[PDB]
């Protein structure tokens, strides 16, 4: 309403500090345990490591978001821009696709037990991550070639596209990211875990109910974290691209939604590894 | 027999066997695998939770063997691939009562697995 601004940017810089350290320490701790003690000979630990590694590299980009919000410019050239963007995108899909194949692995484990023998092997887990490496590297190479700086008096770092001939490939790219990094994931992880519980509910007394309650609570939480963290920023980006506004509160809310996306990566070590009944022991 | 064990016998070295243990009477849950070599003591092979989601494996066989549980048919499976002359043993099914980690209540009769030069004839 007035000239004096509220200390919201200080609060934002403080949340970023928590999410950054919690995420960087957490995921570095998980990898350390797997490298020095578990040796990742099982398919389970292979997923846990690759998720921890992807979430460890996504938090690496986080201080750049923090800095850009407060400075309101990218003065570090196109060379760093291309690097920071590619790391931010590549490991976003590597984080979300590993997270989704864990859902598919747990789904096949219960619903296709004979297939589980031929799918939940250390080799198969490795191949699945080699595929997740390829699918992400496509966006990674795209971020290295298209990433750059634009003068449109505050310097911006983003994927640069030609504006000629009523082009809309900036919007188009965002819709592809929205469906392959949120829509098909959310739906795959919702369908897989729902069908998984439905299978266990269809088993015929206290032992079944004890596991069903523990698993349903776990399932609700893991997807709740993915929905609570990615839904705000995916919608914000998509609506800003279809429209929106560039206010102070609108800029503050955007980087708060950015922080939520990084929160998913910071909670994954606690939600999947420091809750794994095999990783604790 | 409570724990119905099958899928053993002769196999060529580097060959595969899918062990299966089922309790049709539903008096227990087959959730574990143990093996006893001609000389060596009782050795843990692999375990899995009631849900059939979390499979525990011994470092020795973790790389080759894969276990699964058919919650619907109350059946436990043990896929044994790239079988070496060290895997030749009597494999026992471990079942847990309906009424506590990696401890079984009902053991299996045994489904002796041999890894030698003949899997069917010569
Ligand atoms: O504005 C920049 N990047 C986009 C905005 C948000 C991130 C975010 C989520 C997201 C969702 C949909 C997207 O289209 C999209 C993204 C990215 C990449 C992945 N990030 C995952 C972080 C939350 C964990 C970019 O494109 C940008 C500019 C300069 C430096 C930097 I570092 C970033
Ligand atoms: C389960 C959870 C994640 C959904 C609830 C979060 C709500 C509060 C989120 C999700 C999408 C968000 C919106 C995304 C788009 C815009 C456009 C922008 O110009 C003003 C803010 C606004 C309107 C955001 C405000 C908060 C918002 C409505
Ligand atoms: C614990 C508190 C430490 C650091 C958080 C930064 C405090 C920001 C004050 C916000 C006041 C305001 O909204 O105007």
């Amino acid at each position: 309403l007035g000239s004096i601004s509220p200390a919201i940017p200080v609060i934002i810089t403080a949340v970023y500090s928590v999410v950054f350290v919690v995420g960087l320490v957490g995921n570095s701790l998980v990898m350390f345990v797997i490298i020095r003690y578990t040796k990742m000979k099982t398919a389970t630990n292979i997923y846990i490591f690759n998720l921890a590694l992807a979430d460890a590299l996504v938090t690496t980009t986080m201080p750049f978001q923090s800095t850009v919000y407060l400075m309101n410019s990218w003065p570090f050239g196109d060379v760093l821009c291309k690097i920071v963007l590619s790391i931010d995108y590549y490991n976003m899909f590597t984080s979300i696709f590993t997270l989704t194949m864990m859902s598919v692995d747990r789904y096949i484990a219960v619903c296709h037990p004979v297939k589980a023998l031929d799918f939940r092997t250390p080799l198969k887990a490795k191949i699945i991550n080699i595929c997740i490496w390829l699918l992400s590297s496509s966006v990674g190479i795209s971020a290295i070639v298209l990433g750059g700086t634009k003068v449109r008096d505050v310097i911006e770092c983003s994927l640069q596209f030609p504006d000629d001939d009523y082009s809309w490939w900036d919007l188009f790219m965002k819709i592809c990211v929205f469906i392959f990094a949120f829509v098909i994931p959310v739906l795959i992880i919702i369908v897989c875990y729902t069908l998984m519980i439905l299978r266990l509910k269809s088993v015929r007394s206290r032992e079944k109910d004890r596991n069903l309650r523990r698993i349903t609570r776990l399932v609700l939480v893991v997807v709740a974290v993915f929905v609570v963290c990615w839904t705000p920023i995916h919608i914000f980006i998509l609506v800003e691209a279809l429209g929106t506004s560039h206010s102070t509160a609108a800029l503050s809310s955007y980087y708060f939604c950015i922080a939520l996306g990084y929160t998913n990566s910071s909670l994954n070590p606690i939600l999947y590894a420091f809750l794994d009944e095999n990783f604790k022991r | 027999v409570q724990l119905v064990e099958s899928g053993g016998g002769l196999v060529r070295p580097g060959g595969s066997l899918r062990l299966s243990c089922v309790d049709s009477e539903r008096t227990s849950y087959p959730m574990g695998w143990f093996r006893r070599a001609p000389g060596k003591e009782r050795e843990f092979v692999a375990s899995i939770t009631w849900s059939g989601i979390d499979p525990t494996y011994a470092d020795s066989v973790a790389d080759r063997f894969t276990t699964s549980r058919d919650v619907a048919n109350n059946t436990l499976y043990l896929q044994m691939n790239s079988l070496k002359h060290e895997d030749t043993a009597v494999y026992y099914c471990a079942a847990r009562a309906p009424v506590s980690p990696y401890d079984y209540d009902y053991w299996g009769q045994g489904t002796q697995v041999t890894v030698s030069s003949h899997h069917h004839h010569h």
